[PDB]
């Protein structure tokens, strides 16, 4: 076992774990919505071909994440 | 078939006092490795010596104290009369005198002789008396043997009773430090197949290297006869 | 005399440093001792290398009973005197007495029964308990510092 | 002895084959009587438990030889 | 049609190495060879015989 064998497990689940959520919050294959879900805007083209399948436009995003930053 | 061409030792190389490299010529295929390596370990296990084995220093109790005036512990001057290389002639143990006093190194060349005991290296420098007016004398205790003795196993209880101001260092009788033997084809113009064995044994200048494998070839035949006929 | 609070009967029987917990069923025990495993791969899976000093001071009664048994020793004092120094008759009646006698091997967080088992010793030099190769994942064992706890069993129920 | 299989088939039973092996190995040894078996230089555990291999004991076959001990 | 010759009489020759304790000495060493021929000569002669 040697203590740092397990350390090692310890770590390898660590970090894959937060590899895998942050990747899951990607979710590139989608759906092509064209309009923001929260203001109706047109969300620009560029940000759909970057994240294919976004329902945010920029600026209800970056809100959003204001407030899943604090929490609730 | 016809029969084995015997091996015979050709030729020995002193290429220097101590390093030594015989050849055994004629070997038919196969023995090459055989007789090389059965007779690596023969030599590098179950070579006699003449192991230095005690030391009685005067003015001196324990390995761990400081003569006045020799610039080493007795532990190290111990450790430095280990390596002493002597070769006895007729006793399987001396008792070397080794006087010394005045400023300077105490090689082995500071040991008077018996005339039975030849030291190989008399340059070996075993302490220093750095002081005008120090003097240092020992007791040494040659002694011949075999393998590796420490003073622990060899001081099972005791003879009978061991004075307080004698020390024990470890008995390493082994003459060879190295062997390294390598078998090579043979130019011989009745056959092409048969190699000769080359050994470069390295003693520590106490044991001729034709006197070594002699007896390293009579340690083998001599279990070899305990094979031969079985007996149970 | 101090800042705790002295300790009272349902203390002395309550709590881990009670009497339940670690004196009804956690007890030093006799006839045992631990040394530092290393491998001997040479053993068979039902033996461990066990040193010499430890096993001549487990099985000291059962010594002192073969040698005042053989004659070798006249009463249990001679027989102690005997094993004292270590002669040379102590030694055969070593390799007698542990022919047949398994010694339990135990490691210290026995998380299943396996944990513990009963192997034969055979009488090793040195102070190291020599442990068979494909015991360790058993016990959890490798050999870089590991230690394992040797008890002897002294009934014949318990052999 | 090194697996115990045959004198467990035997019997039939693991704690049983112990229980008759150690009072048959305590008549052998204190109580004193013949091995049944040739000891090989065996302690008296390794002889009860290759008699009981041979079928030569058995909790049967010692209470009946108690039986006859008595009609001595 | 040549064929691979084993002229040897050995047919397969292995040697464990145990341990052995004189009275003091447990240093010591246990030979404990293990060999079948082909039958032109039994274990015993072709172990002296080498
Ligand atoms: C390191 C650990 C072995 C330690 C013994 C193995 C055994 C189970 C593994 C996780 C699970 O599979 C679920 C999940 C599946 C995703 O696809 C990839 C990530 C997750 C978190 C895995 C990470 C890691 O690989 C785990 C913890
Ligand atoms: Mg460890
Ligand atoms: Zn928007």
């Amino acid at each position: 076992s040697d203590e740092a064998d397990e350390a090692y497990s310890v770590t390898e689940q660590l970090t894959m774990t937060g590899i895998n959520r942050i990747r899951q919050k990607i979710n590139a294959h989608g759906i092509p919505v064209y309009l923001c879900e929260a203001c109706g805007n047109p969300i620009p083209e560029a940000r759909r071909k970057i994240f294919p399948g976004v329902t945010l436009c920029v600026e209800c995003q970056a809100y959003q994440e204001r407030q899943r930053k604090h929490y609730a | 078939v016809t029969e084995f061409l015997k091996p015979r030792l050709v030729d020995i190389e002193q290429v220097s006092s101590t390093h030594a490299k015989v050849t055994l010529e004629p070997l038919e295929r196969g023995f090459g490795h055989t007789l090389g390596n059965a007779l690596r370990r023969i030599l590098l296990s179950s070579m006699p010596g003449c192991a230095v084995t005690e030391v009685e220093i005067d003015g001196v109790l324990h390995e761990y104290s400081t003569k006045e005036g020799v610039q080493e512990d007795i532990l190290e001057i111990l450790l430095n009369l280990k390596g002493l290389a002597v070769r006895v002639q007729g006793k399987d143990e001396v008792i070397l005198t080794l006087n010394k006093s005045g400023i300077g190194p105490v090689t082995a060349a500071d040991i008077t002789h018996d005339g039975d005991v030849e030291i190989v290296k008399p340059q070996h420098v075993i302490c220093h008396l750095t002081d005008e007016n120090a003097s240092i004398s020992m007791r040494i205790k040659v002694q011949r043997g075999r393998g590796y003795v420490p003073a622990s196993t060899r001081i099972h209880s005791e003879e009978d009773e061991r004075p307080i101001g004698r020390l024990l260092v470890d008995a390493c009788y082994s003459p060879v430090e190295r062997i390294a033997y390598n078998v090579e084809a043979a130019r011989v113009e009745q056959r092409t197949d048969l190699d000769k064995l080359v050994i470069e044994m390295e003693t520590n200048g106490t044991i001729d290297p034709e006197e070594a494998i002699r007896r390293a070839a009579t340690i083998l035949a001599e279990q070899l006869e305990a094979f031969v006929d079985l007996r149970d | 005399s101090n800042k705790r609070p002295l300790k009272s009967l349902a203390d002395m029987i309550k709590g881990k440093q009670g009497r339940f917990r670690q004196n009804l069923l956690g007890k030093r025990v006799d006839y045992s001792g631990r040394s530092v495993i290393t491998v001997g791969p040479y053993l068979r899976l039902h033996q461990c290398g066990l040193p010499k000093k430890m096993a001549l001071e487990l099985f000291k009664p059962f010594i002192y009973g073969k040698l005042e048994l053989r004659g070798l020793a006249t009463t249990i004092k001679a027989a102690k005197k005997m094993v004292e120094r270590e002669e040379a008759v102590v030694w055969d009646i070593l390799d007698e007495v542990i022919r047949e006698h398994p010694v339990l091997l135990n490691r210290a967080p026995t998380l299943h029964r396996l944990g513990i088992q009963a192997f034969e010793p055979v009488l090793i030099e040195g102070k190291a308990i020599q442990l068979h190769p494909l015991v360790c994942a058993a016990y959890n064992a490798d050999f870089d510092g590991d230690q394992m706890a040797v008890h002897v069993p002294l009934t014949l129920e318990a052999q | 002895r090194v697996t115990v299989q045959d004198a467990v088939e035997k019997i039939g039973n693991r704690f049983d084959l112990v229980l008759v092996a150690a009072r048959r190995a305590r008549q052998m040894q204190v109580g004193g009587k013949d091995p049944l078996v040739p000891e090989e230089n065996d302690k008296t555990t390794v002889i009860a438990l290759r008699e009981i291999e041979e079928g030569l004991i058995n909790n049967q076959i010692l209470d009946v030889r108690e039986r006859q001990e008595q009609q001595e």
